[PDB]
């Protein structure tokens, strides 16, 4: 009786697409997914312009490389969303179980609240001007190629950061957990002193920033010194 | 289709980075991965893997990349 609601909706949705949309293949996968109570729904690369109500038991939603502009409500056990290479203008409210969200190469203008269990956020090549407050378990933040004017404070387990090709004017202090920081092509004129305290194996790319003369001397007095044991910093 | 750990020496100043690659990856896809993860534009990346300058469409497998700890050198152009 629950299944009939879904089969009916998917049935109705299958007949209302444009002829490029591979709705028939999608309908069959949704069917197999619901009836086998499958963990992953894979509708990727099916030229879809909308999605219907989704099977409620899934933990992975694999919908990359479609033509979606919005998503339906996200099922409340989802752990991984691969939504990159669509035309999304926004995302719906994110489930509390969500751990990995990839929505790179979309048109997203703002993100919704980021839930507390999120560890990987990949939203490069969007239209973001601001980021939500970053949750405490975040390990990877990829936001390169947006329109970011500023970036929130970094939580203390963040290990990878990419924010290249934005408009950022100030960089918050970097946690020692950071091993990889792509800061290239922003509007920075100074760097936080914590950059020099990152691990010796850490990498920082700060090319394409208008770093001031005093910044350059301050840093290179340390990075060019003989006893320097901080990260490798690329300035150009 | 198993992950491979690739030891990469980057020279522009130097840095050693650890990449995780798949043997069917092309050099073009490798350049894209490194662009996003390190900020190096693909057009400026020059890859040397075993006496050869790697061309964009060649695979890592075709250049002998088969096991964890295999090496490649990355040179960054002006």
């Amino acid at each position: 009786g629950s299944n009939e609601f879904y089969l009916k909706t998917w049935s109705e949705w299958e007949k209302n697409g444009t002829p490029g949309e591979q709705r028939n293949i999608a309908f069959n996968r949704l069917k197999i997914c619901l009836q086998n109570q499958e963990a992953e729904l894979n509708l990727s690369e099916l030229d879809l312009k909308t999605l219907p109500d989704l099977p409620p038991q899934i933990t992975t939603l694999e919908i990359r490389k479609n033509l979606l502009t919005h998503l339906p409500d996200l099922p409340p056990m989802l752990k991984v969303i691969h939504a990159q290479f669509n035309q999304l203008e926004s995302l719906p409210a994110l489930p509390e179980t969500l751990e990995e969200l990839n929505a790179g190469d979309n048109k997203i203008k703002e993100l919704p609240f980021l839930p507390e269990n999120l560890t990987h956020l990949r939203v490069h090549n969007n239209r973001l001007h601001i980021l939500p407050l970053l949750p405490p378990e975040l390990k990877l933040l990829v936001v390169s190629g947006n329109r970011l004017d500023s970036i929130p404070p970094f939580p203390d387990k963040l290990e990878g950061l990419a924010l290249a090709n934005n408009f950022i004017e100030q960089l918050p202090e970097l946690p020692f957990s950071m091993n990889r920081a792509v800061l290239m092509n922003n509007n920075l004129t100074t760097l936080p002193e914590s950059v020099l305290r990152l691990a010796q194996n850490a990498f920082v790319n700060v090319a394409g920033n208008p770093l001031s003369g005093h910044t350059m001397r301050t840093l290179q007095q340390i990075t060019t010194g003989p006893d320097y044991s901080g990260p490798r910093i690329f300035f150009s | 289709f198993q992950d491979i750990r690739l030891w990469v020496s980057v020279e522009d100043h130097t840095v050693t980075i650890w990449l995780t690659v798949r043997p069917d990856m092309t050099v073009a896809s490798l350049k894209d991965m490194v662009f996003l993860d390190y900020g190096f534009p693909p057009v400026l990346q020059q890859w040397v893997i075993g006496q050869r300058l790697a061309r964009d469409q060649e695979t890592l497998h075709s250049h002998g990349v088969r096991q964890n700890g295999d090496s490649a050198y990355l040179y960054l152009l002006s």
